[PDB]
């Protein structure tokens, strides 16, 4: 209900750390076959 | 469905869902999914 | 629980008629080394999920990995084995003898980094990857883009390799490899497909290979090494970029000063985001490694660990940006011009009031409205918030185009 | 790890924000066998009294048979007590 | 019943299919925390309502069920210093007339005894495997401000931050936020220790506005303490609601400390640097202060009583006391609810609340103005540069006229209802008479 | 900003991983084909 305002941080960084990792690396399953 | 524990269980005492959904969630046992959390999720969209 | 015992107390698979939780298939020849993808849980070393009792099922990932720690490293050069052997048998309402399995698991988990971390040692081994990348090895560097400079900086291929493979010889036996010979892991490597595998020459030339055996394979594997091999190279091209303009800055070592105050500008900016980039977060990270991995001892965990501190390390490094920051790489289309452009120009000024100045006004608002917005674009954060921070902190220029 | 197939497909095949946080609702943890089934509820099958001899001979059969599938179903047999809310639109599916 | 008697109470489980039993289990069970924790347990004290007297009782069907949350679910959430898995020394079942009725109970009886040694053995895990009380202390600490230190540096840095304007809510920004709280805590001198980590912020309806003065007097800047889950048994939702608005309230109250030291900063702002020349509206208006500084510093001396000692002192031997987690939950609930109702924050004395909020907005409003302003008109023995001086006067005489007026309130409620902290407030505020 | 729009935008990067989720589902059904 309320909001702490810190737990943000600590989600920026998972989503950071999951959403970059897996966008450039799944595009690049492609590269190491088709390459 | 296409399966003894999967098809014949779906429509035993009243029975009657999608059966895609209804063979995704014959599969979601064996998935090892806590029974309430999946229900819930559904339950709270549909 | 006598075939249990065997596997967890020694690196022996009994299998009696395959209905034992674990068992081994020659998979091994698939990603024999290194966790290319993932073999020693579900595919060279399997887990039959049902074939396991419920008190065990509790920890069987444990059970399945105990044995490979004792049956990793005796293929290795270290007799990998646990002296403790508690039988196990069945007893009313009981299952202390189930609750072995955790001192076995990190016994086990003991041996095994008993040798990683002091033999094949990982704790000064891996050192050698960020010594290398990221110019760290600053003393091979500085040597390395400087004797064989001239044909290494030019700007479409035009490199020539066997110089600095001779080069990489003497500046590495100049440089402090002289400290531990670990040269041999170092191999060259070059782009199949420019940026994206990485998770012009001079401008970024090249990056390094890094393959190893068995046990420090389970650090070093596909998914890590592709951040190695081509890493980097998104660094390498600032240090040649700025060298490149301080090489025009040679060739004059009236004379209108807002052009030379420009080229003195437009460098601080190369120079001090390439202080953010590494020489920000170092020692942490290393104290964190060290403690995370020494004290957990266990494969589940420890590439975990490894794993995380790879990004944390990283993550200084602008080279890794969901954004790309992409008007930093337009910005540099620029930048390269400042070098060769006006290299050009210390010759055709008697061959810097007049044709340097007619791009000083172009230069100097081409790189001060990017750059004061790109930071604003990038305001996520709450050793970190480092390159907002300190390119904030200059208090003119602190921003022109604002996140708020 | 495979949540492609039975999370977010199974998530997307819904004919209905939690687009996305449902999977997150329903994050299973392969690792787990922790079914909340208990004896009481085996007398779900007796309020579908159109045939109770084959509506509770069914469970003996599925228990003999050998999948260990049959125990998370204490919530399945009840499924939803809106009327007709998933049963329904398999008929109008058929069209 | 003996056998399940035993299930509930030497083991956790309750083998039942029938409902033979009126225990329960629900998918609360599987993760278990929180309320979850709450709603797991028996259908009522009976079977709907009635009983087998000779061995459930309808009495100490209670006091069972509570060692069977000590047996069952401390160990569920993580293996346990009397239980391991559940490999402490195995469970056994314990369990014409000339005592017909008389001594039935007396056969069973013996479990309660059991039972007030698990209880017993209920007490240390909270003592220890989570220092509970101490980090009470350090809640104390931190959320109830008694690490001034910490406390000061915080209220020093927001409020600094809040007195250099920022009006349009432009001050409440997550960054700005975080790094005030961050290095208040890093500046705070006892250390983040353990105890001392697990805080975060937080505000409702985050202000886009400020009133002058900026006092964000509907008080939207907040503390929490992150809570654990073993923790998370005895730290409770309306627990850390109630001490939240007390820090929300006392933090407040900082802000008029903090005034205090502004409306004090505003005369070595200046310095009087005019050495040679002694002024009347200097005597006056550093004396109009006097009264306002000393009045809400012996409103904070009186609820720094009412609740740091007036009721924590109490409670430092209540929770000795006990031995029950159901009465350790039930006296760190009556703890805070007497907090609020001596700290004035209750509903019941929020009539003299008002009056408070009525001084508070008065020094705010009138003295932002004479930060705003220099020293008077000149002439005689003078200061000089603010026209307003007279409005500087009457607005203290409005302050004076809310302080007659809390005088004539404040007896009502000792005269009609009966509480002790208000005679001890207007025994003290106007000390030696009616009205000074 | 109200205290939305950021958390909007932490949706936006949770609908980011299910499209990542999605590009898995599509590229571990064409691993079948070819390879």
């Amino acid at each position: 209900r309320a909001r702490n305002m810190k737990d943000f941080e600590n989600q920026i960084t998972e989503l950071k750390k999951e959403n970059f990792n897996l966008k450039l690396r799944i595009y690049f399953l492609e590269e190491r076959m088709q390459q | 469905t296409e399966e003894m524990e999967l098809y014949e269980l779906a429509q035993a005492a009243g029975g009657g869902i999608d059966p895609d959904v209804f063979k995704i969630l014959v599969d979601l046992l064996k998935l090892n999914v806590a029974p309430l959390a999946v229900f819930q999720m559904l339950k709270s969209m549909c | 629980f006598e075939v249990l015992e065997k596997w967890i107390y020694r690196g022996i698979i009994h299998d009696p008629y395959s209905e034992f939780m674990v068992e081994e298939h020659e998979l091994r020849k698939e990603r024999i080394q290194e966790d290319y993808n993932d073999k020693y849980w579900d595919q060279r070393y399997t887990i039959v999920q049902q074939q396991i009792p419920s008190f065990l099922q509790k920890m069987a990932d444990k059970i399945l990995s105990t044995g490979k720690y004792l049956n990793v490293v005796r293929e290795c050069g270290h007799d990998v084995t646990c002296p403790v052997a508690k039988e196990i048998i069945y007893t009313l309402k009981e299952r202390a003898y189930v609750e072995q399995i955790e001192k076995a698991f990190n016994y086990a988990s003991k041996v095994l980094l008993d040798f990683l971390m002091e033999e094949k040692e990982l704790v000064a081994h891996l050192r050698s990857i960020k010594r290398y990348f990221l110019m760290d090895q600053g003393d091979f560097f500085v040597h390395f883009m400087d004797l064989a400079e001239e044909e290494l900086r030019k700007p479409v291929e035009d490199i020539t390799p066997p110089r600095l493979e001779a080069l990489l010889e003497l500046a590495l036996r100049m440089s402090t490899a002289n400290t531990d010979p670990f040269k041999d892991d170092l191999k060259i490597d070059l782009m199949p497909h420019d940026l994206i595998t990485q998770l012009l020459s001079g401008l970024e030339a090249f990056s390094f290979d890094y393959i190893v055996k068995w046990p420090l394979s389970l650090i070093i594997n596909r998914k890590a090494l592709t951040r190695y091999q081509m890493l980097f190279r998104h660094m390498f091209y600032c240090k040649h970029v700025e060298r490149q303009l301080c090489s025009v800055w040679i060739s004059n070592k009236q004379w209108f000063a807002g052009a030379f105050t420009l080229r003195q500008r437009m460098l601080n900016f190369v120079q001090n985001i390439q202080y953010y980039m590494m020489f920000e977060v170092m020692e942490p990270t290393w104290h964190i490694l060290e403690k995370n991995l020494k004290s957990a001892s266990n494969i589940d965990d420890v590439l975990g660990h490894h794993t995380g501190f790879l990004d944390t390390c990283l993550k200084d490094c602008m080279l890794t940006n969901p954004e790309l920051l992409k008007v930093f790489s337009k910005l540099m289309s620029v930048c390269v011009m400042f070098t060769n452009c006006m290299q050009k120009f210390t010759q055709s000024m008697k061959l810097l009031v007049s044709g340097f100045e007619a791009t000083i006004n172009k230069f100097d608002k081409n790189f001060s409205a990017h750059l004061l917005d790109l930071l604003a674009r990038l305001s996520i954060y709450s050793g970190m918030a480092s390159v907002i921070s300190r390119l904030d902190f200059n208090g003119f220029y602190t921003e022109r185009l604002e996140r708020l | 790890r495979i949540h492609h197939d039975v999370n977010e497909l199974l998530s997307l095949l819904r004919v209905h924000a939690e687009v996305y946080i449902d999977l997150l609702q329903k994050n299973r943890t392969p690792y787990v066998t922790t079914t909340v089934s208990a004896h009481s509820a085996k007398v779900k099958i007796a309020e579908f009294s159109r045939t109770p001899e084959d509506f509770l001979k069914k469970y003996d059969e599925l228990k003999s048979k050998n999948t260990r599938n049959l125990d998370p179903l204490v919530y399945l047999l009840s499924k939803l007590t809106e009327d007709k809310e998933t049963l329904q639109y398999l008929q109008q599916n058929a069209k | 019943y003996t056998r399940f008697i035993h299930d509930w109470v030497y083991s956790g489980v309750f083998r039942d299919a029938y409902g033979e039993f009126m225990i329960q289990v629900n998918h609360e069970y599987l993760s278990f925390r929180d309320k979850l924790y709450w709603t797991h347990g028996y259908v009522l004290i009976s079977k709907e309502v009635e009983d087998c007297v000779p061995v459930f009782l309808k009495h100490i069907a209670h006091d069972i069920y509570v060692c069977g949350k000590t047996i069952n679910l401390l160990k569920l959430c993580c293996p346990r210093h009397y239980l391991c898995w559940s490999d402490v020394p195995v469970p056994r079942i314990s369990v014409l007339l000339t005592l017909p009725v008389l001594m039935k109970r007396s056969i069973t009886a013996p479990l309660a005894a059991h039972i007030s040694l698990v209880n017993k053995a209920a007490v240390d895990y909270f003592f220890v495997e989570l220092h509970l009380e101490a980090h009470y202390e350090a809640l104390r600490h931190f959320l109830l401000m008694e690490d001034g230190e910490f406390a000061q540096s915080l209220s020093d840095l927001l409020f600094e931050k809040l007195g250099a304007g920022q009006t349009p809510g432009e001050l409440l920004n997550p960054l700005v936020l975080n790094s005030v709280l961050s290095k208040a805590l890093q500046c705070s001198l006892h250390g983040d220790t353990p105890h001392a980590s697990n805080l975060s912020l937080a505000l409702k309806y985050l202000p886009e506005v400020f009133a002058p003065n900026a006092p964000d007097v509907l008080s939207c800047l907040e503390l929490r303490y992150k809570v654990d889950w073993p923790l998370n048994i005895v730290i409770t939702e309306g627990c850390v609601s109630k001490y939240s608005g007390v820090f929300s309230f006392l933090l407040q109250l900082k802000l008029m400390m903090w005034a205090l030291k502004d409306v004090c900063f505003h005369l070595k702002r200046t310095a009087l640097l005019s050495h040679m020349a002694g002024s009347v509206q200097f005597r006056q208006l550093q004396l109009f202060k006097h009264e306002m500084q000393h009045f809400v510093k012996v409103i904070q001396g009186y609820i720094a009583n009412q609740i740091l000692h007036v009721t924590w002192c109490e409670f430092r031997a209540r929770l000795a006391t006990v031995g029950d987690l159901e009465e350790i939950q039930r006296a760190h609930a009556e703890y805070l609810h007497k907090a609020v109702f001596r700290g004035l924050l209750t509903e019941k004395a929020a009539p003299v609340m008002n009056v408070i909020h009525s001084i508070f907005s008065l020094v705010l409003k009138f003295r932002s103005q004479l930060i705003s302003q220099a020293w008077g008109p000149p002439g005689g023995p003078r200061g000089a540069e603010h026209p307003n001086f007279a409005l500087m006067q009457q607005s203290y005489n409005t302050f004076k006229y809310y302080s007659h007026f809390l005088f004539k309130v404040v007896t009502k409620l000792v005269n009609r209802g009966y509480q002790p902290h208000l005679e001890d407030f207007l025994l003290r505020i106007n000390f030696n008479n009616y009205y000074q």
